[PDB]
């Protein structure tokens, strides 16, 4: 139900450390015993970038603010390449969203 | 004897105005320059080869 890619069931690495956390005091303290932290790669990051990308499309189409950046060491062709690779990266987090096709049960037939 | 004098004529020049130019500023200028030309600035080239 916690949705995960079907083609990485090995989806976890793990680490267990004996030393408990410290709180930096600045309030009442919880009496902590054990804690958890986590790093996760996901396609929700595509949901984040979907706007920041269209914001670069709107800004750059209107050429808004581009004379501050250019004046201070840049050329418009650099704003194009950056966005072009960010359009490749848009397809990259969609390719890791592909429910992949089955390969089982394909054969050549017999030579005579 | 004819008795003396008894005749004058009036010291009189009528008044008029000539070459009084209507030089008021009421239509004093005619010159113009447009407030710039029409241009497009809102669109990207999208030149991804």
């Amino acid at each position: 139900s916690i949705q995960f890619v079907d083609w990485c069931p090995t989806g976890f690495k793990v680490g267990i450390n004996y030393q408990p956390p410290t709180v930096v005091p600045g309030g009442d303290l919880a009496k902590v015993q054990r804690a958890v932290c986590m790093l996760s790669n996901t396609t929700a990051i595509a949901e984040a970038w979907a706007r920041l990308d269209h914001k670069f499309d709107l800004m750059y189409a209107k050429r808004a603010f581009v004379h501050w950046y250019v004046g201070e060491g840049m050329e418009e062709g650099e704003f194009s390449e950056a966005r072009e690779d960010m359009a490749a990266l848009e397809k990259d987090y969609e390719e890791v969203g592909v429910d992949s096709v089955e390969g089982e049960g394909e054969e050549e037939g017999e030579e005579y | 004897h004819v008795p003396g004098g008894g005749s004058v004529q009036i010291v009189y020049k009528p008044v008029d105005l000539s070459k009084v130019t209507s030089k008021c500023g009421s239509l004093g200028n005619i010159h113009h320059k447009p407030g710039g030309g029409q241009v497009e600035v809102k669109s990207e080239k999208l030149d991804f080869k």
